[PDB]
């Protein structure tokens, strides 16, 4: 590629080529209309009865594609209809795959009527398919399907079991003393004040496979329970994922939408290291369910700035953080663990 | 598919020895292998996993000492054994992993004894 | 670790019996277990995976249920050529751990 | 920074915000400005130096040769000043650039003389001294290489790419062997990645494997590139890297090519090179298990410039590796002729 | 061709087909293939051309003595395949680029020897010869300037801008006096113009007149500016231009500023300067009536380093002319300083 | 000034700093001084003797067909007898021998549609008679200092307060490149070339104007006289060497009562032509279809050069001034009834 | 690795005596070697970096040479507390690797 950017600090443009990573945090081809039909019909006649979405984007492209798949469905005469609800996050594993049709169906190239039998993409329905019987991680880009020019992703159903993410997506580059690890959901920033150390991270989802070691920047020796961004959420396995006197934060507030983790304090609170405060567990919200705000925090051995998640919500502290005198049984506490 | 298991003998302790697998019917860059051995009269161990896109991970009893590895031309799988030790001698297996994490392909078992 | 706990280590029984083999966690590795079959001087033979699923060309008189901590597999009609030896091994994390084993004997 | 990007089948233009890395390989280094800490600071560093024993500099890169060529003058002037018998001699840059064991102090005080700034126009020309410390040059026999300091400066601010910025610069206070960390980029997006640095641009691309795609090296450095700079740096052997270890080569999977191992005799004693995988003009090569055991590389044409036709490799993969210099084509240590013997053509005699 | 342009504070594009100017000036010429004529017709060429009493070349600009550098191993080379007793010797440029009277021939029949293209990877470097063909250097005593060939070559494709193309040139049949329009580059929008080449880059601006802004010169070329790439050719006074007509200047109403006139005696020497209308560092100028005529221009810093302070001029105009080389601030003609005598200052020793 | 452009014919890319100019030839929403200042200027005007404007180029009949509505209500609301209705646009463009006054003080009232009245301020149209050309207005405005630029949208005016014969320079941008050169603006493509000297190549024109093209911004404007420019000077030509072809003259009998031209020097379709010196002499400019749809197939010229002059209008092929039939008559012919 | 060999393994000298210790190695480094010295109960301490540049604070009696695979370590005159364990080891690449060592002792 060939471009141009400028640095508004010092003033300076320059031109060139190279390769740049934009922050980004789209018309998708679900494989055929003939042949994802196919898929779906013997994957529902192999007991799969459902899809657990990886992230937002393939949410979206079967919320876009249900039409026309029930469409193809009806019109080849199939008892089957496809019901796609919203995301919940975590976005959990599936430990089922599609299946790749040896044959399309003969007919294809208007509406559907409503059968009894669902195969209910992710949503709130866990009763009538749990998720022991759901597909995951079952679509791959294809070799020129993704590009900066492009908003038309091509995508097809994958022929092998795997558990990275998609690697088509991801960008991640260092220059100088900023780094950045991103792809289409995630966009964690690093830097090095006196050593490498995680800087920011803004996350539109959070998803459950494994990022890749060939997109990832000092992958080793690195032990796992260092990593702010659990492994199991699809954080980089790197020593630009962590940040001294924390460690992994298991037990943070993954349920919500939109997460932004940063390091100062959540507005109206003060915290101070003292080593006769309480161990570490559940993340805890700085605002009471009645909307009082808690202002005294300690922690046995982190380090200032303090962790804390930025959500729609409200404001949580890291595991590391309790409460100092007021008790901690009438707080809000986190109900998931990675 | 089939999966057959070559180079596996008898060592002396402190030795080196490297095992092989041959697949069959189909590329092994497209299948998570795994190494899992067998102790005479005990159960089974996992030692060693290669992903699809070549990342590695090992058990920790043998985190410094083995070693997997693949050839694409050969399409054959390897490990590297280096140091044996006595807990070291079992049956060798060369599997693969599928739907629910878990293994559905064997080889036929390949024995190393360490003894002087 | 995950340390994987089974029971009862040695069973008997007749032909057409039933027969019932329990696995037991020591974390929470919810529904990502898996079942193998273990013949004298052969390789492991998979069963079932993810708790309940059947692989494909495996006889549907083994069945498995169970979530969380507890599992269970259950042979309804027992048969000469099911006398072998029977591992649980969780799926969830690494490292994959089996475990100890059950023998069925007669 | 904010930048956008072209795409020239469809007229039209992609813009945001994010990291841009940018080929500065090929690119003139002599239109900056340089600024070594202070005129007085660095009189001072370089006297103590020269009284401790230190003969002179071993140049990291060719943009420390360069600084020290935009220093000399002024350095000169102002130790004159001060009343010290000693001069500053710069010469030229040969591959492989070799390290030194000796660094640079750091003076308690400056020198009590002179002026406060670089670029003071209009200096009376120092006088040439009986004493000189000569910045690496043809010059191994006053002063031998273990005599030598080396990789004692850190760039603090730049503006590379932007031709009237200063550099800004620093004698450290520690021993150390990486390259410094301030003008590297790298960078991965899909298929593609690269390694680069002010003279290194190193390609990979994603086949069935990650590999070495092709290379560019204007210069030939003996630093350690940095592992907080590098992709994919754990289950890799030092032995299996294309670019040797102690070339300043990335500790990568993104360094490497199947059926080959490292290249510690390729050619490093050109002043250019340029690695593909592509055969040479005129030239065959077959694979064959009774070829010869690998060696140092071997130019394609013979001295008096007779193109050899065959060769042969026992275990390596096509297309075969290969150099690209001003004199021609180079082969790899796997690659050896198939019937004329190797008495008759010319072979690297530098080992990494 | 087709481009797109940006803008940095709204960060967006604008696209379409069109002319583009580039600032080309201050980048390395010398990353280009040429390829003159043929090696054949060259070296016939060179042969007729000292066998008809010219004894060497004066270089138009700084790109032919790069192609002549890059040429001349080759051109030996193919001169001693032939057993002519010739060598072609390549020396360094200095400002002004005086004009030469003769031409360089078009041979009817080559030499019937050599290869057949440039870029014939090894060949035998050639052996001295006590007969040498000099391209322009330190050497206007062994042959005089009327004996020298001037501006004899026509670029005829070229690449300039992507660091690896080829550039084609032919010598002409033809006397001429302008300089090659293949590389120059004019352009106005609105308020501002242009007048560019290779080496030339002159800005202008519409204040209550056209007038002239900035001028940034890399040399001091002696050709003159060809009329179909002036903007405003037409009544026009010679006596006005602020570079002068001799030294490729620009006939037209954007090479003219208010009070002054033509600067024929400016420090033409210069290796580069650069035109601009501000005070130098602590000195400052008044009109006044009572200042000395124009003359030769004189620089702002003694030889000594002391700056002059007061300045005069009779009628000039505020901004003050100033030229910024590297050894500092000249002012124009116009400019004289008020107390000290003008035996104290240098002055430049060229005129146009 | 930072950008980046490809040669598709060697296939090449680069980048970097330079001027630009950029193939015009609808984005814009147009600011005149004020909606307080013009409307007094108007009825300034219209007390003074002016009874219209004509045109100078389209920017300045669009500008004034979007204006027209709010004009029309603050000259209702604030008292004046007065209505400003605009028509199309006829070409060519003829100059006006009046202009605008610059008020000295805006209207006092001002920041729903108004009715007709019986006062008419007329701008360019087919009003030709209750407002003659002799009491019309002409070139009255210029783009403000920084008004225009690559990345506006958006070109703020003002009333001029001098008299000019001089189209707007804040729009105009030429350019030459080796051996290709342009003389552009908002209406005009002119293309220029080296084959053995310099020549005109094509042009492409959207508008014929009657103001004068600055010489600031003309390429060799020496030695050259106005029987030799192509398009005239009295059209918005350039007094350059640019706008010249070996063998032909000023072209002021051409189609320019047309919508939009388009000059090349090439052979309308089913037509030969032949240098002959029995040909008839030269006058108004014939179209290759008479009015019947009949082509005529066979033309001479006295000593003009291969190939042909033509204008591409909308509507046809026309042939140059010098271009003549030999067998059929030109009495039946279509001819342009326009000189310039 | 590298290996690396010293000999003699022991060295008999009286006080004002001039003792000599040679190191080798397997291949070669020819600058990388540096030479310390270790008496019982104690840490090694520094003498000789770069095959021939001094320790800072060490006495001028100690000196080193040699390039390539064989050096050579000298003292000039000996002295009640030159009486101890010496070793060489190189430092051209990982694995750093120490000798066997040479014990001097009084007579």
């Amino acid at each position: 590629h060939h471009g141009c950017s400028v640095d508004f600090s010092k003033k300076e443009t320059r031109c060139g080529t190279g390769v740049f990573v934009y922050n980004d945090v789209y018309k998708y081809h679900p494989d055929s209309p003939r042949r994802l039909a196919a898929a779906v019909k013997q994957a529902w006649e192999d007991g799969i009865c459902g899809i657990s979405s990886v992230s937002r984007m393939e949410n979206i492209m079967w919320r876009s594609v249900e039409g026309e798949l029930n469409a193809i469905l009806e019109e080849n005469g199939v008892q089957l209809t496809v019901v796609v609800g919203s995301v919940k996050n975590p976005m959990w594993r599936g430990p089922q795959r599609l299946p790749v049709p040896v044959n399309e169906l003969p007919h294809g190239w208007v509406r559907a009527a409503k059968t009894n039998n669902s195969f209910v993409v992710d949503g709130d329905t866990l009763k009538e398919c749990p998720l022991k019987h759901r597909a995951w991680n079952s679509f791959l880009v294809e070799d020129h399907g993704f590009g900066v020019f492009h908003t038309s992703v091509w995508l097809k159903v994958r022929e092998d079991y795997s558990l990275e993410c998609d690697p088509a997506v991801i960008g991640t580059a260092v220059k100088g003393k900023e780094a950045v690890h991103s792809d289409l959901g995630y966009w964690i920033e690093s830097e090095k004040n006196d050593t490498w150390r995680l800087k920011r991270a803004h996350l539109i989802e959070m998803k459950t496979c494994e990022w890749p070691k060939s997109h990832t920047l000092w992958t080793d020796g690195i032990e796992e329970s260092d990593l702010i961004i659990p492994k199991s959420l699809a954080g980089p396995l790197s020593h630009h994922n962590t940040r001294e006197g924390y460690r992994t934060q298991m037990k943070g507030p993954w349920h919500s939408e939109e997460l932004e983790i940063r390091f100062e304090e959540c507005p109206g609170t003060k915290v101070h290291v003292e080593e006769t405060c309480g161990t570490r567990g559940p993340s805890l919200r700085s605002t009471t369910a009645s909307g009082r705000v808690i202002e005294e925090w300690c922690c046995r051995e982190c380090t200032m700035p303090p962790l804390s998640f930025r959500a729609k919500d409200g404001c949580w502290y890291g595991m590391e953080i309790r409460p100092r005198k007021e008790p901690e049984s009438n707080l809000v506490r986190s109900m998931v663990t990675a | 598919v089939q999966l057959v298991e070559s180079g596996g003998g008898l060592i002396q302790p402190g030795g080196s020895l490297r095992l092989s697998c041959a697949a069959s019917g189909f590329t092994i860059s497209s299948k998570y292998m795994s190494w899992v051995r067998q102790a005479p009269g005990k159960g089974l161990e996992w030692v060693s996993i290669i992903y699809s896109s070549g990342s590695t991970y090992y058990a920790d009893s043998v985190k410094g000492r083995f070693t997997i590895s693949r050839d694409i031309s050969k399409n054959t799988l390897y490990l590297q054994m280096n140091s044996l030790r006595a807990e070291d001698t079992a049956v060798y297996y060369c599997a693969s992993l599928g739907s629910g994490s878990a293994f559905g392909y064997w080889g036929q078992g390949t024995l190393v004894t360490v003894s002087s | 670790d995950i340390v994987m706990t089974q029971s009862p280590s040695s069973v008997s029984a007749s032909v057409g019996d039933r027969v019932t083999i329990t696995c037991r966690a020591s974390q929470g590795i919810s529904t990502w277990l898996a079942w193998y079959q273990q013949k004298p001087g052969k390789a492991p033979r998979l069963l079932i995976y993810a708790a309940s699923s059947l692989q494909s060309g495996v006889p549907s008189r083994f069945s498995g249920s169970g979530s969380g901590t507890d599992f269970t597999l259950t042979i309804s009609s027992l048969q000469p050529e099911d006398f072998a030896t029977y591992y649980c091994q969780q799926a969830n994390s690494f490292p994959f751990t089996f475990g100890p084993g059950t023998k069925v004997e007669i």
